[PDB]
C-alpha cells in the first residue's frame, strides 16, 4: 500500500483488502489465465492493470476477447482497400450490368 | 502521473481526450499525403 | 473458518458473492467470502455451489444464499461486520436444516 | 518523408493493443 | 491531377449527417 | 447539395472518353 | 469506339422515370 | 426512348467474328 500510494498506481489501493495475490506475467496472457481461474468458481479477479492501463474484470474479459495485435494492425491496412474500393464501386455497377445482358444474349440464341 | 480509474461496465463508451486530437488531424490532411503515409506504414508494420 | 465448517453446508445450495473490489464499503463481504471460499467450510458439502460475482456497477455489496428448502437469504454487507454476517449464515443453516430434517 | 507525415508513424506504432482499437473505431464512424 | 485533389477537400468539408444522403445518392440512385 | 461536388458531377458529363481512362487510370493505379 | 461513347453519355442525363423504362425491360422483358 | 432503342439493333446485326472485339474492350480497356 505504501508503494501504490506514491506511485502511478494509485486507484488499485481499495483492491488490496484482506487477502490478495498478484498473477503478472512479462507479456498479456489474459485468456489462457481467465479460463484456468474459471475452473475455480469462488475465485474473483478483482481486475488489475494491463499497458499501464487500470482495468475491471470486465475489462480482462473483454481485453482477452479483443483479437490480437497483429491483426488489429493490418484492419487499419484492410480498411484502406475499403476506402479506395468505395469510389470504385460507385461506378461499377454499369460494367456489370453490360457484362449481364450480353451473357444473356447468347443464351437466347 | 497518476492512472485513472477503470470506467463502470454500465458507464456508456468513453474515449480519452489525447485521441481526440490525432482524430481530427487525420480528416484534415489530403489523401496524396495519407496515400504517402499508408506506404510508409505498411511498410513499418512489417 | 472453523466455526462455520463444525455446523457444515448441508442445507445450502448456492452461497452467491456480489461486491464491487473499486469500492470503500465492501471489505466485510470479501472476508465473508474467504471464511466461505476455505477448503474446510466447502469440504462439508460438495454439492453447494460458492460463486464470487465481480461487477465494477458501483452497487453495494450483496450476499445471496439459496437452501434446499428454496428459502433465500439476502444479507448486504454496505453496513455490516463480517462477524454479523457469518452469524446470521450460521443461523439460517441450524434452522433451515432442522425444518427439512 | 514531409515532417508532419513521419510524426504520425511513430504515434500510430506507439499506441498499444487497446488504445488503438478505439482509434480505430472513431475513424471509421467519422468517415460514414 | 487538378481533380482527384479536389475530391478530397469535398469529403473532409462534409458533416458527418451529410455524408449518409451522399452515399445514398451514390450507392441507390445510381443503382 | 454542398457547392463542391457539384462541379465535380458536371465535369464527369464533359469529359471524353479518353480524359475518362486517364482519369480512371489514376484512382485504379497511382492509388493502388 | 463512338458506340460506347453515345451509350455512357445517354444514361446519365436520363431523367428519373425515363431509367425505370430501362431497367424493367432488362429485369422483365429480357427474363 | 431513341437512344436504347438503337443499341438493340446494333447488336443483333454484328456478327459472331466481330462481337468479340467488342466484349474485349469491355473486359480488358475498362478493366
Amino acid at each position: 500500500k505504501p508503494f501504490l500510494e506514491d506511485s502511478k498506481y494509485q486507484n488499485l489501493l481499495p483492491l488490496f483488502v484482506g487477502h490478495n495475490m498478484l498473477l503478472v506475467s512479462e507479456e498479456p496472457k489474459v485468456k489462457e489465465m481467465v479460463r484456468i481461474l474459471r475452473t475455480v468458481p469462488f475465485l474473483p479477479l478483482l481486475g488489475g492493470c494491463i499497458d499501464d492501463t487500470i482495468l475491471s474484470r470486465q475489462g480482462f474479459i473483454n481485453y482477452s476477447k479483443l483479437p490480437s495485435l497483429p491483426l488489429v494492425q493490418g484492419e487499419l491496412v484492410g480498411g484502406l482497400t475499403c476506402l479506395t474500393a468505395q469510389t470504385h464501386s460507385l461506378l461499377q455497377h454499369q460494367p456489370l450490368q453490360l457484362t449481364t445482358l450480353l451473357d444473356q444474349y447468347i443464351r437466347e440464341q | 502521473e497518476a492512472l485513472a480509474g477503470a470506467p463502470l461496465d454500465n458507464a456508456p463508451k468513453e474515449y480519452p481526450p489525447k485521441i481526440q486530437q490525432l482524430v481530427q488531424d487525420i480528416a484534415s490532411l489530403t489523401l496524396l499525403e495519407i496515400s504517402d503515409l499508408n506506404e510508409l506504414l505498411k511498410k513499418t508494420l512489417k | 473458518a472453523a466455526a462455520l465448517a463444525r455446523l457444515g453446508l448441508r442445507p445450502v445450495k448456492q452461497v452467491r458473492v456480489q461486491f464491487c473490489p473499486f469500492e470503500k464499503n465492501v471489505e466485510s463481504t470479501r472476508t465473508f467470502l474467504q471464511t466461505v471460499s476455505s477448503e474446510k467450510v466447502r469440504s462439508t458439502n460438495l454439492n453447494c455451489s460458492v460463486i464470487a460475482d465481480v461487477r465494477h456497477d458501483g452497487s453495494e455489496p450483496c450476499v445471496d444464499v439459496l437452501f434446499g428448502d428454496g428459502h433465500r437469504l439476502i444479507m448486504r454487507g454496505a453496513h455490516l461486520t463480517a462477524l454479523e454476517m457469518l452469524t446470521a449464515f450460521a443461523s439460517h443453516i441450524r434452522a433451515r436444516d432442522a425444518a427439512g430434517s
